[PDB]
Order: C-alpha cells, then structure tokens, then sequence
C-alpha cells in the first residue's frame, strides 16, 4: 500500500504541455504517459514523466496500443539523465476512468509492480486538487460478493521540491496571494470553505440519491463510513457546551475590545498630532 | 505590494547563512562585517535588523551568496 | 548469461554512485531554534543550517557530527563521533589483560 | 433508533427492549461497550447511558435513503450559511 | 534621434539643408534607421502634394531605403493621398515582400487615412495575411488607419480574428494600435471591444483594448471610462498595460486640460516606473500645447526619475506640451532647454534618456 | 524488397496446446513465425514484424521492430494458456500497425488462427471493411482444431480485398502431420 | 505606503548585491591607480571610481 | 546586415523554467546541460517549449558533451508525441558562478550557431536562484567581424534597458564585447498557472478549522501581555511629549519602536486571528448541525 502519491509540480505542467501537444491536432481523449519517481518509505514520489503513443477505439473499449518500445527506450534514456527514476505508474487527463484502465495498468504492472496511476484533470480549473491516484488490488471482497479487478483510492498531494519551488514561485509572480494572510484573505478562505462543505455534501446527496433510487449498488461498506460521519456531530445545543462556548467567545471578544481600543487613541492621538501639524505650520506660515 | 515586499525581505532570512562577526560599523544601512570564511567584507544591513543587537563582537549572520547583513 | 548479470546489476549502482555528490562533513555547535543550527566545517566557515525532515531534532545536540548537503547547506544525517588514534592521553593504552 | 440528539438512553427504555431488569442493563451495556461495540459512558446517579458511537452497522435501502434525506437538510443549512456569509462580507471578501 | 529630431524642427518646411549639408553623417546610420532616414525626408517636405511624386524618386531612387522612400511619399500625401493612393497600391503590390511592404502598408495606410476604400483594405489585409512579422507591425496599422473610424463589422472581426490566432508579438503590436482607431469617436457605439478585449488574456490585446478606450472616447471626458481606464493601470498586471493604461487618459481628458494635471499627479510616483512612464506621456497627450506649468511642475521632478525610460518619457511629455512657448509665456520653457542640452551633451547618460533628448529637442 | 511491416498475429489460446500437428501447435506458430518473420527480413532489410499475441486479452508482445531477435526471444514463454478474441486482434494490430514508424512501408498482416472463433459473422465482415477503407492486407492461416475454414473466416479473407484484389491470403494448411512448409510455400514468397 | 513600498523594494535591489572586499592601501600609484591589500589574498592595483 | 533588435526575445515556457531549474540542481555541484527545443517563430523572436537533457559526461559543457546518439534518437521519440520542435539553443547550470559564459562556453556557442544563425544559449545558476529572483540569461555570440559596425547591432526599439540592467559580475567576462545578452520572458499562460497554483493551495477543510485554544489561548495571553509593556513605552513616550524640536525627536528616536510599529502592528495581529478564529467558531455551529 502507499500512503500518499506525491506529485511534484513538474509533472502536472509536462501532462498540461502533453495534452497540448496532442489535442491541439489530434483531438482525442485522456493522453496517457508514463510516470517517473523515487520511492520512499511508503509515498510515492512523482518527480518526472513523458509521453507515450496511446491510441483507443470507442468500439470493444479494448482497441488500444500503448508502446512498449518507446516506453522502455524512453526510460533507457532516463535513466541515463538521472538514476533516481524508476517508472512508477502511469497518467491519464481523462477526468473519468476508462474501461482500458484495469487492463493497460496490467502492462505498467510488468515495469512496476506497485503501480499508481494518477488522473490528471488537466482540462478542469476548479476547487483544487487535480491529481487523483488509483492502484490495483484484486481481493476476495471479504463480504461475500464477485471478485474483480477495480481501482483502490490512494490519497494524493501535491508537493514541490526545493528546486522546481523556486521556478514555481517566479513563474506565478503576479496571482500569489500574501502569505500573512489578513484579514481579508482569511474570511475569504472561510466562504472557499464554506462553498466545498457544501459542494462534497452535494457529492454525497447525489450518490446517496443514486443508491436511494438503486441507479448505482449499495456498497455495503463506506456507505455505514457516511453513517460515521454523521454520528461524528458535535450537537452544540448540549447546555454544558452552550456555557463553553459563551465563555471562549466572550473570553475573546475582551481581546478585540482591548485591541479595537488601542488602535482608537493611537487615531485620536494620530489626529491630535495630525491637527497640530496643520495649526503649526498654518500660524508658521504668516 | 506591501505584504509581498515585506515577504520577499522576510525571504534574505533564509537559511543557509554564513556567520560573521561584527568587526565595526560604517554608517546607517551598511557594514565591515568579516565572514567566518577568512576575509572580511563590507556588506548592506538589512533595515529590520536592530542597530542595538549590532555590538562590536557580534556574531551575525551574513547572506550566504551576495554576503550582507541579514 | 547469470554471470554478467550479477556484475551488470552491481554496474548499475555505480552508474546510480556517478550521480552521487559528496556531503561537506561537519559538526554542530548550537542549536538557536528547532529549525536552526551553527554548523562548522571540519576545515570550513560556520554555517547557519537547518535539518532535513527526515532527521531527528533531538539527536542533534552540540557535539553531533552531520554531514550537510554541499548546495543547500542543510544537514542531511547525523554521524558517529570521530575515532582516531589522535589521542594524546594514555587514556587508550590498554593495561592488557593482567 | 435514538433521535441523535437524545443519544442518551434512560435505564427504563433500555431495560424494556430486551425485557432485562434494570440491574442488569448496567452489566449488558458493560459487555457491549467492552468488546468494541460502542464508545459510549456509562452514568449511575441518573443511569442514563450517554452513547457515543464508533461501530458501524450495514445499512438498507430505507436507512440511506433516510440517511439521505437528513443529509439533504445538512447542506441546505451549509449552503444558506455561506450565502449569509459570501452576501454579508462582499466588499472585503476580495 | 538627431534624424527624427530633424524632422520636426523642419517639418512642413521643406528646408532639408541639415540633412544635405551634414552627408557623411547621414550615411553613418544604417539598416532600420536608413528606413528612418529615408522617412524623415517625406516629413519635411509635409504637404508638398504633386512635385512630391518626382521630388521622393529624386532624393531617395536598397529594401530599407526603397522601403524608407513609399513611406516617406505617404507623409509629404497624409490625410490627403488621392491620386497618390493608386501609385501606392500599384508599388506595395510590387514588392520584396519585406521592409519595403514594411514602408509600404504604412504608407499606403497613412495616405488612404479614413478614405476607408475597400481596395486599400484588400490589399492591405493580403500583406497582413502574408504574416510577415515586420509586414504586420505596419499592415495592421494601416489596415486601421484606412478604416478609421468606420465601425466596420468586418474589419473588427478579422482584424482581432488574427490577433489571437498569430505569433509575431509584433505583427499585434500594430493591431493593437490598428484595432484601435477602427473604434474612433463612435464613443459609445461598440464598448464592446472596450469590453471583450479587456477580458483577453494575451495581453497586447488588452493594451489595444485600453487604447480602444483613447480613440473611442476621444475628447469628452465620459468618467464612466476614465474610471474603466484607471483601474487597469492599479491593478493589471503586464505592466506593459498599465501603461497604456496611464497613457491613455490624456486622449479622453484633452478636451478639459484643467482637470487632468490632478488625476495623474499621484499615478505618476507609482511603484512601478511603467505606471510612471504613462504619466508622462498621459501629461503630454493631456495638454496638447497649453504651457499648464501645473502639468509641467509634475514632469519637473519627474525628470530627475532614477529609472532611464521614466526619465526619456518626462522630457518628450515636458516637451510636448511646452511647443512654440517663450520664457514670458511660461516660466519654465528656458529652464528646461539647458536641461535638454545638459541632458543630450552629457555622456555617461542612458541613451533612452538622450532618445527623449533629442527628440524633445 | 516490398517495403512492409509484418505486423504477425500468433494464436496463444488453450485450443493452441493439442498437437494435432505432431509435435504441437505451438511450435508450429513458434515454427511458422520464424520463417515468416525470417522471410519478411530476408525480402526486404527495411523490413519491420512485430506479433501480438490473441488469447484472452490482445497483448503487444513486441512492438513493430526490424530486428527479428527480439520477435524470436519474445516467443519464448508464449505460454499458450487463453482463449483466442480475433475480433480485436485484427484491430490491435492495425492500431498498432497506424504507428508505422516509416509511414511508406505497405500493410500486410499475418494472423495464426488455431482455435474456433466465437465471432458474430456482422462483426467480422465490418471489420474487413474498415480494413478495405484503410489499404492493409492481412493473410488468415489456421491451425489444430477449428470448424475447416469457417465460414466467418473464409467471409472475412474474401471481403478482405475482392474485385481482383491483392489476394490476402486465407491459406487453410492442413490438419495433420505438417509444418509451415504449407505455410511457408504460398503465403509467406507470396500474400 | 508608495514612500514606504519604494524603501522596501529598493533595499530589496540593493541588498542583493555583493558586498564589497576591505583592503589596507599600501599606497597611490598615479591617479587612477592604488595598491591595496585585500584581506585573505595579495596585492592588487586596483583603480579608483569616478567619486 | 541583419540585426537582433534590442527587442526580440527568448521566449521560455513555464515548462521549460521548472525542468531547467530541476536539471542544474540535480547536478548542482558540477555542471549540467541539455539541448533546448523550440521554434524561430521569426527574427524578433526564439521561442523555446521544451528542454531535454543530455546525460552528464566527464566532458563537462563542452561540444563534446553532445552525444549525437543521443540526441538523434532522442529527437526521434518525441517526434511521435506530439512535439516536432527543432533545436533551437542550449543550456548548461553554472553552479554559483554567475549568468556569463566561459571561454570554452563560446566555442559551443559558436558551434550551435553554426547551424542556425540564432540558437540562443542560456545559463541557469542552480545556486543563486534560490529565492524568487532566477538568475537565467540568454546569450548569442555577438561574431567578432562586426566590430567595424555596432554591437548588439540593434535598430528602432526601445526595450533594450527594460527588464534588464548590464549586470556587473557578467560584463567582466565579456558582454557587448563578445556575447549579448537577449531579453528573456516567460510565455506563462493560463491552464497552466492554475495547475501550478495547487503547489500551495490548501483545501476546502482548511478555513474551518478552529486551530486549537490551548495554544490560541496562550498567544492571546502572550501577545497581550507584549502589547501590555509596549502600551508603557507609549504612555511614557508619549507622555515625554518632549518639545525640544519635536520633529526632531521623532527622527531620533526611530528604531522601529513603541510609538506606533511595535503598537497597532500588534492590534492587527490580535484582532485579526480572534476575528477569523471566531467567525470560524460561528460557522461551524451553524454548518455543523
Ligand atoms: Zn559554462
């Protein structure tokens, strides 16, 4: 198993440069490539990747080719660039999986046993996260039901080192945000909030709704994890947690009356000096 | 600009730094300081230093590669 | 065929070993903050570093050798202590087994 | 069953569901809380055992499509408080 | 500079005995500036009409040069080609398909300037689908000069159809400018250029966007626009915006010169010295010849500005404004000329800063 | 000397381990393929043959390559152990075939049929029909037990190229004690 | 907050530049010549700025 | 005679920057380089996608260093991908030293320029760009006939100041006088800044949680308690109020001090983590049932 999926920045802007280079002529579905990185003590580390000749057919969904040759000479090269890379998996921007998946990570199995293909969705610009990871697992569902291929969920993140982090920061250099924050940008990061909650609860509802009207298999499992979650509340009405709450509200707010204070005789004092300044050099001027 | 620019200041903190002891002073914004690598230097001091903490033995940090007060 | 492979895989990681740089080994002498340290060179300025995440804080305690990166500056893995028969106590003579 | 809210459960209720005298209910939720079955407190002055839950079970067409339903409310709220929110602080949402 | 700078002491004078006198000289400048040369010939003979057509042959008879030349015949005809206008399609047709199609667009474009012909505009959109880069730079403007002011759904159509479908940032360069007097005057008639081009990414567009502001809103100070135009130039980021941001403010206050010496008194000291720079020029365009002194004292300490091209736009605004006004009329004028020869005779000097020199000379 | 990438089909389904060739059908592929492999080389040495193997899954064993060691080397542990699917053999080997790396090289197509194909006879003949729009020629062999030249197969060589066409062979060896020396007369100096 | 943004981001240009050796001056050579002794190293005959 | 304009410019993708960055510090304490695909989309300007590089060999940066195998093959693979650009320039890291070529550099240049007249050359200090600034300028060998003529043998423009200085710790190692530096500018465009915005983008999750009261609580008592003896400092700086050249006592006593930086700086810091931390503690009793 692996813990995370760490994909460096140059790799989503390699698939970015692989999908145009294709779409822009060949208009055509997820681009697929191969993915390089150096492995640690359980997170996979995503440090490089190139694009490999993949072609499908919307008939029989199992009319594809994905080179073998220039997937292993490609890496014959690599390799010879930097020897940390072994190949890791594989990446496709189609944003939703293919039926070709179970069968071409079946090939990239046979360079990489542990391997993790992570969706690109190059195509979207949205609440975040454009890399999802997948593995293949193939169990006995333990809860009596058919055996089949499917792909686990591996958490990703994306993460940058310190090299292609200064790249990154310059290449930006004109929308990053302050990192102090303030005020503004805080609230800001709140009403974000605010707008996901309700976005992976919307998520949630259609899904629910899908298995309510049976248009999608009561999973059995991870559908009670949704009943976790909804055991987890904090049910604030609780009279003891009322008083709590009361008590570090009103424990702050003697803070920010403290605080708006002092920012109030500094403006009186601002202007007293203000009013000074003007007077003085109003009677200096006859 | 303002944030960004205190920022960017903030970022001449950054580590690796060289360390070098505060030979003398010069001016406001500016220094004899002399790099522990055997040659001293005259360097920039960075404003938000304090010229209270620079005593005439310090032992202050100087940027690794452009080599000023930080 | 089996012979040229053992060699041939050994080969490899020499190939991976040209890759490899050299880490400026030196010792620590302060610890100012939990992400800043003074190390000194073993014939070399004294550098203001930090640790790699992968480290242990801790075990960092003046007197600990480390071996920083020659590029970044910061310390990459501690070390034992120094051993060499650079002693000038007696200290090292053995009384022998009487 | 428990309305969530009231996740506490009187002694008396307790002891009428499965017909056990109420000196007893306190051993059973004893044993069902040792295994793992529950992460809950047991309170005697009152003997009303607070619950709190960490043992899932399987569910059933009408239990999601009632937990759906709930749901369905939970995000209105979340969504008419990030409105009251985006609407209230638009000149420094920036 | 000096050839430029030339061009204007003599403008419309047709006394060339600089350039005659001074040969060697003259010679000494070659490529691009032979094109100026060449050029600054036709200004000098401003509206010297029909001994014109023999008098560009006889001086100027080498692509740049040739190329110089049916630019140079465009100026001495400007605003008022007529026959010359079919001489010069017939000539751009016929050409190296380089600095002389350049010369020849401009040219052509400047001669023909409004007639919107619909010949013209063929011709000049060829050369502009050629995709010569340098052709571009100069078909694009005299694709907008020829249809200046005309609206013509067409042209704004295809002209801004190329724009985000070619390289050559130049060939943009002059569509920026050359969508930009399609728009001039109607004032509120599109304000859809105004709108979709702001929004663009490539940001030459956005600047042709910003100019469409100027040369669609010339004159009446519309404060809906001029509040459109400041906010580009605080917020946007490609500086090279900003300043056309600036810059073009002076085009839609120039018809009330009191009130813009104050609006860009604090937008000149932006932190950013491009900002600065539309300052300058949005000072100089502003006041088109009244010696303000309120304009001016702006641009005085403006000229000290540490960075070189703030400098060079301070003295072309300073200059710009303070034309055929002696020391009694504004107290400033005599100043500012020792400060123009202090500036040129200096050496150590950015050349941009002289560039301003000469040309404010 | 017919520049053509020979894009061979080797059958490695169950059907494909009863020998009712003598020795077994496998070496019979594994025989054929290395004279057809070898004849393509000889023809022509800008030639180029790759083989895609076609029980149970439509796997690309080796890419299309000139050098015929690595055709041969990859033979090896061909493990016959699934069910042949021809009807997306064909096309995997097209598809794979569109990435010619030399874009002049003819199409020509070897397939080792050597078990019964579960094939609706609409769906082969369409697939011979995207191969007529798109100019490849692919020869038909069969091997060990299957419906004698199948009805669904012998449409699909005739639909393949008719009206005078090139003649793509469905070369029909026969059953019984032979090696490609059937395989090798007709089909391989002659598709 | 342009005056104080102008201050920060001009030291931020200045303090990027390296600073400067400090050397003992053995003595004039011309007028547009003087040795010195920089710290580490040897002798230099370095020139003069225009200041 | 043919002219590069002040005006044209080397045109890297955001692509480019990160995988050049990314080779010279893989390499960092030696010298790294690779051959740099792009287009000569015209005279004005070299405009480069994508880079590729070349292994590192006991060469060093140097002709020699291209190994033709390589490269030819190389080129080939990415033909069938979707990328037919040509070499357009070279690149090598320049650990530390600075953005100026070397002897030895000039002789590759001059090689690469062999077979078209504007293959830009670039550097790269994996060392120095270690911040926001990054240090990568692009040179093209000025030929050594062009002295009877001007160099950097530009025409009308006006961006030859702009972006740009002539940095000092280069023109030592010969600039204007054997190779010219070309403006260099980054074709950054969007679908490509939004995918790089996730680098430091933090999560729906983040903004909702409450951070934790036991350290809030101790910051609030700690910041309290500074602003407390900055307050002091105020009441006695202010209550000096001392009138010998007041103006001149507020310029004498600048230290970054009590009057007000060390005051409201504070307020804001104050204020604004109890507002955000209660607005947030607000939130979620509405959200969260
Ligand atoms: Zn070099």
């Amino acid at each position: 198993a692996v813990q995370k999926v760490v994909v460096h920045p140059l790799v989503l802007l390699s698939v970015v440069d692989h999908f145009n280079r294709i779409g822009k002529v060949g208009n055509q579905k997820r681009v697929v490539g191969v993915l390089l990185g150096s492995w640690q003590k359980k997170v996979l580390d995503v440090s490089n990747s190139f694009a490999v000749p993949f072609d499908e057919d919307d008939k029989d969904d199992s009319v594809w080719f994905l080179d073998h040759d220039y997937l292993e000479n490609m890496y014959g090269m690599f390799k010879k660039v930097n020897a940390r890379e072994r190949i890791v998996g594989w990446y496709h921007t189609g944003p939703k999986l293919h039926k070709n998946d179970i069968a071409i990570n079946e090939l990239m199995k046979r360079y990489c046993p542990n391997s993790v293909l992570v969706i690109i969705d190059v195509k979207p610009k949205d609440l975040g996260l454009p890399t999802e990871a997948y593995i293949s697992v193939e169990e006995v569902h333990d809860d009596g039901t058919p055996t089949s291929k499917t792909f686990e969920h591996v958490t990703s993140e994306i993460g940058a080192e310190e090299a292609e982090e200064v790249g990154v920061e310059h290449l930006l250099r004109d929308i990053k945000d302050t990192t102090v924050g303030t005020l503004s940008q805080r609230i800001t990061n709140q009403v974000h909030g605010l707008k996901g909650l309700n976005s992976k609860l919307l998520d949630i509802r259609s899904y629910l709704e899908k298995v309510a009207t049976g248009k999608l298999p009561i999973n059995h499992q991870i559908i009670y994890q949704l009943q976790d979650v909804f055991n987890l509340l904090p049910d604030v009405s609780l009279q003891e947690f009322v008083k709590a709450f009361y008590l570090k509200t009103n424990d702050q707010m003697v803070v920010v009356y403290l605080a708006s204070l002092i920012r109030s005789v500094v403006a009186l004092h601002n202007l007293i000096n203000n009013k000074i300044a003007n007077r003085d050099a109003e009677k200096k001027e006859g | 600009e303002f944030l960004h620019a205190q920022e960017e200041v903030k970022r001449i903190q950054s580590i690796p730094l060289v360390i070098g002891q505060f030979l003398e002073a010069v001016d406001q914004n500016t220094a004899i300081v002399g790099s522990t690598t055997g040659s001293n230097y005259y360097v920039r001091i960075l404003s938000t230093i304090d010229r209270e903490l620079l005593k005439p033995n310090a032992s202050v940090a100087l940027h690794k590669h452009s080599n000023a007060l930080v | 065929l089996k012979e040229l492979t053992k060699q041939y895989e050994k080969s490899e990681n020499d190939l991976k070993a040209l890759q490899s740089v050299g880490q400026i080994v030196g010792e620590v002498l302060k610890q100012l903050t939990e992400e800043k340290f003074i190390v000194k060179a073993t014939n070399g300025p004294r550098y203001v570093v930090g640790c790699r995440r992968q480290l242990d804080k801790s075990k960092l305690k003046p007197g600990t050798r480390v071996a920083l990166d020659m590029t970044t500056l910061t310390i990459m893995r501690y070390l034992p202590r120094e051993v060499d028969p650079l002693v000038y106590n007696m200290s090292h003579e053995d009384p022998g087994n009487v | 069953t428990r309305p969530a809210n009231h996740r506490q459960l009187t002694f008396e209720e307790i002891a009428k569901s499965a017909k056990i005298t109420v000196n007893e209910v306190e051993l059973l939720v004893m044993k069902a809380l040792s295994v793992g079955l529950v992460k809950g407190s047991i309170d005697e002055v009152d003997k009303r055992v607070h619950m709190t839950w960490v043992q899932p079970r399987v569910l059933d067409l009408q239990q999601i499509k009632g937990m759906k339903d709930r749901l369905e409310f939970w995000c209105t709220d979340v969504k008419s408080m990030e409105m009251l929110v985006e609407h209230q602080a638009h000149d420094i949402l920036t | 500079a000096t050839v430029i700078a030339n061009s204007f002491m003599h403008c419309g004078t047709t006394s060339d005995q600089f350039l005659r006198d001074n040969l060697e000289w003259l010679a000494r400048a070659t490529n691009w500036a032979k094109f100026t040369a060449t050029a600054s010939l036709g200004v000098i003979h401003k509206g010297h009409e029909k001994e014109a057509l023999q008098l560009m042959a006889t001086y100027l008879p080498s692509a740049y040069q040739e190329g110089g030349g049916l630019y140079a015949l465009g100026l001495i005809h400007a605003n008022h080609g007529g026959d010359i206008i079919d001489y010069l399609l017939n000539q751009l047709k016929n050409a190296s398909n380089d600095i002389v199609r350049h010369g020849g667009s401009l040219g052509l474009g400047l001669a023909a300037m409004g007639t919107a012909r619909q010949d013209v505009y063929d011709l000049l959109k060829t050369n502009l689908y050629q995709d010569d880069a340098v052709t571009g730079e100069a078909a694009g403007l005299a694709l907008g000069l020829v249809m200046l002011g005309s609206k013509n759904a067409q042209a704004i159509e295809d002209m801004v159809g190329y724009a985000q479908e070619t390289q050559h940032e130049k060939i943009l360069r002059g569509l920026a400018v050359g969508i930009a007097l399609v728009m001039y005057g109607r004032m509120e008639e599109a304000d859809a250029l105004i709108e979709s081009l702001c929004r663009d990414k490539d940001p030459i567009l956005r600047r042709s966007g910003m100019y469409t502001v100027a040369m669609a809103y010339c004159g009446s100070g519309n404060n809906k626009a001029i509040r459109r135009l400041l906010h580009v130039a605080v917020s946007d980021v490609n500086d090279d915006v900003r300043r056309a941001a600036v810059e073009s403010l002076g085009f839609i206050l120039f018809r009330t010169p009191e009130q813009c010496p104050s609006v860009v008194s604090l937008l000149s000291e932006s932190y950013n010295p491009h900002v600065r720079y539309g300052a300058a020029m949005a000072l100089g365009i502003c006041c088109a010849g009244t010696g303000n002194k309120e304009a001016i004292n702006l641009l005085e300490p403006m000229t000290n500005d540490p960075v070189n091209y703030v400098r060079q736009g301070a003295l072309i605004a300073s200059a710009l404004i303070m034309i055929q006004q002696t020391e009694i009329t504004c107290p400033k004028v005599n100043q500012f000329r020792q400060l123009y020869s202090k500036v040129i005779n200096d050496k150590h000097d950015d050349v941009m800063a002289k560039f301003g020199a000469i040309l404010a000379q | 000397m017919v520049l053509e990438s020979t894009m061979v089909c080797v059958d490695n389904s169950e059907y494909m381990r009863n020998g009712d060739f003598l020795p077994t059908r496998l070496q019979a592929q594994q025989d054929a393929v290395n004279i057809v492999c070898h004849s393509k080389t000889r023809s022509n040495p800008e030639n180029n043959v790759g083989l895609i193997t076609l029980a149970n899954d439509c796997e690309v064993l080796t890419t299309l390559t000139p050098d015929t060691g690595r055709i041969l080397s990859k033979l090896h542990t061909v493990q016959p152990k699934g069910k042949i699917t021809f009807c997306t053999g064909i096309r995997v080997a097209h598809l794979a075939l569109k990435h010619r790396q030399g874009k002049n090289h003819k199409m020509r197509i070897i397939a080792f049929v050597g078990s019964p194909v579960e094939d609706n006879e609409k769906d082969l003949v369409k697939l011979a029909k995207r191969l007529k729009k798109e100019k490849v020629n692919v020869d038909i062999i069969n091997f060990g037990e299957e419906e004698v030249n199948t009805e669904k197969l012998t449409a699909f060589v005739n639909t393949l190229n008719g009206k005078d066409g090139t003649g793509s062979h469905l070369v029909t060896v026969p059953p019984g004690p032979s090696l490609a020396d059937a395989l090798i007369s007709s089909p391989i100096l002659a598709g | 907050l342009n005056a104080k943004v102008r201050l920060l981001r001009e030291e931020l240009q200045l303090l990027q530049e390296q600073g400067s050796y400090v050397g003992e001056v053995v003595r004039a050579m011309d007028k547009k010549k003087v040795l010195v002794k920089v710290h580490p190293e040897g002798k230099f005959v370095v020139d003069v700025d225009k200041n | 005679a043919p002219a590069v304009d002040t005006a044209e410019q080397v045109y890297i993708s955001s692509l480019a920057l990160l995988k050049m960055l990314k080779h010279g510090r893989a390499g960092v304490p030696m010298e790294v380089m690779g051959l740099m695909l792009g287009e000569f989309v015209d005279d004005y300007t070299v405009r480069v996608i994508d880079v590729f590089a070349m292994p590192q060999s006991g060469t060093g940066v140097s002709v020699e260093a291209v190994d033709p195998v390589f490269q030819a093959k190389m080129l080939d693979m990415l033909k069938q991908t979707g990328r037919p650009e040509m070499v357009v320039g070279w690149y090598h890291s320049h650990p530390g030293f600075g953005c100026w070529l070397s002897g030895v550099d000039i002789n590759t240049q001059q090689s690469f320029e062999a077979l078209s007249e504007r293959a830009v050359a670039v550097v790269v200090d994996p060392i120095q760009s270690v911040k926001g600034k990054v240090v990568i300028d692009a040179f093209r060998l000025i030929n050594a006939n062009m002295m009877v003529l001007g160099h950097e043998p530009r025409q009308t423009t006006s961006n030859l100041g702009h972006l740009n200085k002539p940095s000092i710790q280069a023109l030592i190692h010969g600039l204007n006088r054997h190779y010219y530096s070309i403006t260099i500018n980054y074709r950054k465009n969007e679908l490509e800044q939004k995918m790089l915005l996730n680098l430091h983008k933090k999560s729906w999750m983040e903004g909702l949680t409450l951070q934790d009261y036991s350290e809030h609580c101790k910051h609030n008592e700690s910041v309290v308690k500074e602003m407390l003896e900055l307050a002091k400092n105020y009441n006695k700086a202010v209550e000096e109020e001392d009138k010998m050249t007041p103006e001149q006592l507020a310029i004498k006593n600048v230290g970054k001090q009590d009057p007000k930086r060390h005051l409201e700086e504070h307020v804001d810091v104050l204020m604004t983590s109890n507002i955000v931390q209660c607005l947030a503690a607000m939130l979620d009793t509405v959200v969260f049932k």
